DNA sequence: CACAGTGATGCAAATCAAGTGTGAAGCCAGACAAAAACCCG
DNA sequence: CACAGTGATACAGCCCTTAACAAAAACCCG
């Protein structure tokens, strides 16, 4: 699902294959090349436009949140404090886990880790401090 | 010294860019019929795009059209109605 | 008409103008070209007297949170004669066309009326009251103390409402927390004194009429309505050898500082059910008119006596 | 639709001796209907036809349902405003369009 | 088949985080088309 | 000297514009 061609367009491309193709490593600049087709098109054009028609048909087949508030926000809990203490673990160990396939993996590890004090205690001070301020 | 920009008060602002404003609304009469305020949020909606801030343009086009962060008069008029509210105590409310 | 196509077209048209804009920038601050830019509009929308546009803007360009808490959205629903259900009717309607929430929920308002209501607050009397429990929690307690209901007993047809007296009376202390802390320190005294406040209510109580019975199932309680309030009028402290009042109501006369007590469906020339009614009100007056109440408004542990007036009877 | 309204308390001040009663006159749309190809055909019918919300008072005044001596005084312009109008076309602009309307008055809310 | 409310009480649904690295929709240098609505021809 | 409302009207108050002057708060240099 994207744009299309034209007749002024492939002829254009023409022209990028031409410069792209007389030095394919300096692909860097586009003011020279917006000097280029100036030439170009001040014949030989029927035979791309005709491909460039043939895009026509072909082509034709084809919320409001909060706004940086204050933050007195979401204190952290106890399987948050886990996981930013255990994610780094199974990366260093394993870099190729993403956070999806990761987190299920750190998600299972704590489903399987029976309940406690240091993320349950501190998860209730810090929304003790959380109400207060 | 210069400080900054907004570091002014409104008149030494408006001192400070009397220039533009004459120039900016000469040429915005001149042709594109006189509207200074409507060149002036354009540019500015155009200047900000540039910096590709989606979320305040468009609650720039949502203040500047009427339709977030402000009432009509016309909804608050409903509420004030249709929840029997008096003129003194939608004045408290509104004060 | 420009303002109304879409891009890469009103560009176009004002091309010129932003380069001339973008080489002013340049000249003047070297490229500032957002901070010109909004404060030429702003300028703009002041010249034209639109300051509540212009306004807008400079507040939004903080980006900030523009919401109440529950205790002002709870002072607008209870001192503008506002139902529950007209409040919920605003707060969809402005939620749903501005997009954001200016109100709070009902929920938050529920949560944030348990403070202001008795049985909130911890308190004791040093003189421990005689046949009144010294529990701090109990809010709204039945009208009729536990009164037998059988069939042989004496029968019984009115229903009432009411709170415990002194805990009333501790929640109307803790409402006029800042008034009496402004009251102190106005009147050249240190606010971290405890000395012996002394406190005088005005008690009335009246008997109302034409009040229509309702439907349903109960008992057939009759139609004259009895009610009985409070009021604290002045208190002083003993500053040396004098009493600097402290604190006086300003309109001893105005339903704004007429707080309630009790609440009953009983005539007032019934003088059984009256009594029956009236007896524990009564016993604690009596019992904790012996008495001196303490407790900690601002850090600091206070003492209080009352002296009690009944006035407001024809 | 009419009706008397008692128990209407008299204020303190200056005036005519207003009577303790009231009377009231309003009206309500029903059903609106177009006369398409060779049939009829409704646009809008009132859905709650007995809610308040959409009865539309016309006419107040502070007097006896049984003085037919002020009530009439009081309601035979509107009448003469009705007979006039049963016989006539309104031109009405909607949407910046002219439109035509005619009316058929019914008079049922009276007990 | 009057009806627009009265309250609390309860349950169901959204969210929301704090972690995280990748993917994606504008924006830019010119600039000749690609239509397209005006003049009247 | 009960007292909180109750909707419309008038007027003070407080924003806006142009236009040259005129005073106030600072940094280079002597
Ligand atoms: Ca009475
Ligand atoms: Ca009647």
């Amino acid at each position: 699902p994207r744009g299309k061609m034209s007749s002024y367009a492939f002829f254009v491309q023409t022209c990028r294959e031409e410069h792209k193709k007389k030095h394919p490593d300096a692909s860097v600049n586009f003011s020279e090349f917006s000097k280029k087709c100036s030439e170009r098109w001040k014949k030989e054009k029927g035979k791309f436009e005709d491909m460039a028609k043939a895009d026509k048909a072909r082509y034709e087949r084809e919320k409001k949140k909060f706004k940086d508030p204050n933050a007195p926000k979401r204190p952290p809990s106890a399987f948050f404090l886990f996981c930013s203490e255990y994610r780094p673990k199974i990366k260093g160990e394993h870099p190729g886990l993403s956070i999806g396939d990761v987190a299920k993996k750190l998600g299972e590890m704590w489903n399987n880790t029976a309940a406690k004090q240091p993320y349950e205690k501190k998860a209730a001070k810090l929304k003790e401090k959380y109400e207060k301020d | 010294p210069r400080q900054h920009l907004l570091s002014l008060t409104r008149r030494a602002q408006k001192h400070r860019l009397r220039e533009l404003k004459i120039q900016v609304k000469e040429f915005a009469d001149k042709e594109e019929g006189g509207d200074v305020k409507a060149v002036c949020l354009t540019l500015f909606l155009l200047a900000l795009r540039a910096r590709n801030e989606h979320r305040q343009a468009d609650e720039l086009e949502a203040i500047m059209q009427g339709r977030g962060s402000g009432l009509q008069p016309a909804v608050c008029l409903a509420i004030r109605v249709n929840t029997f509210l008096s003129c003194s105590q939608y004045h408290k409310m509104y004060r | 008409h420009l303002l109304s196509l879409t891009r890469r077209a009103q560009k176009h048209r004002l091309r010129e103008l932003k380069i001339q804009v973008k080489e002013f920038a340049d000249k003047e601050e070297g490229g500032d070209v957002k901070a010109v830019c909004l404060t030429l509009f702003l300028l703009a929308l002041r010249a034209r007297n639109e300051h509540r546009q212009a306004d807008e803007l400079e507040a939004i360009m903080q980006g900030r949170g523009s919401g109440l808490q529950p205790a002002v959205c709870l002072a607008i629903r209870v001192n503008t004669f506002l139902s529950c259900s007209q409040y919920h009717k605003m707060y969809r309607t402005v939620k749903a066309i501005t997009g954001r929430q200016i109100f709070q929920p009902l929920h938050a308002l529920r949560n944030a009326e348990k403070v202001l209501l008795p049985g909130y607050h911890p308190f004791e009397w040093q003189p421990p009251l005689k046949n009144v429990s010294s529990r701090t929690d109990v809010g709204i307690i039945d009208g009729l103390s536990g009164l037998a209901s059988s069939v042989d007993e004496y029968p019984v047809d009115t229903i009432a409402k009411r709170f415990r007296y002194d805990s009333a009376l501790v929640s109307a202390l803790m409402d006029m927390e800042e008034d009496i802390l402004e009251g102190m320190r106005s009147q050249d005294l240190d606010d971290y004194l405890n000395g012996p406040f002394t406190v005088v209510v005005k008690e009335s109580c009246d008997g109302m009429g034409d009040v229509s019975e309702k439907h349903g199932s109960g008992p057939a309680v009759p139609e004259k309505a009895v009610r009985f309030s409070f009021t604290v009028m002045r208190i002083t402290i003993e500053h040396g050898s004098q009493n600097v009042k402290v604190f006086e109501e300003p309109k001893p006369n105005s339903e704004l500082c007429c707080k309630p007590l009790c609440l009953m469906l009983a005539d007032e020339s019934d003088h059984e059910t009256l009594t029956a009614i009236l007896s524990p009100l009564i016993a604690e007056r009596e019992a904790m008119k012996s008495s001196e109440l303490t407790l900690e408004m601002g850090g600091i542990p206070r003492t209080f006596k009352f002296i009690f007036r009944g006035t407001g009877y024809d």
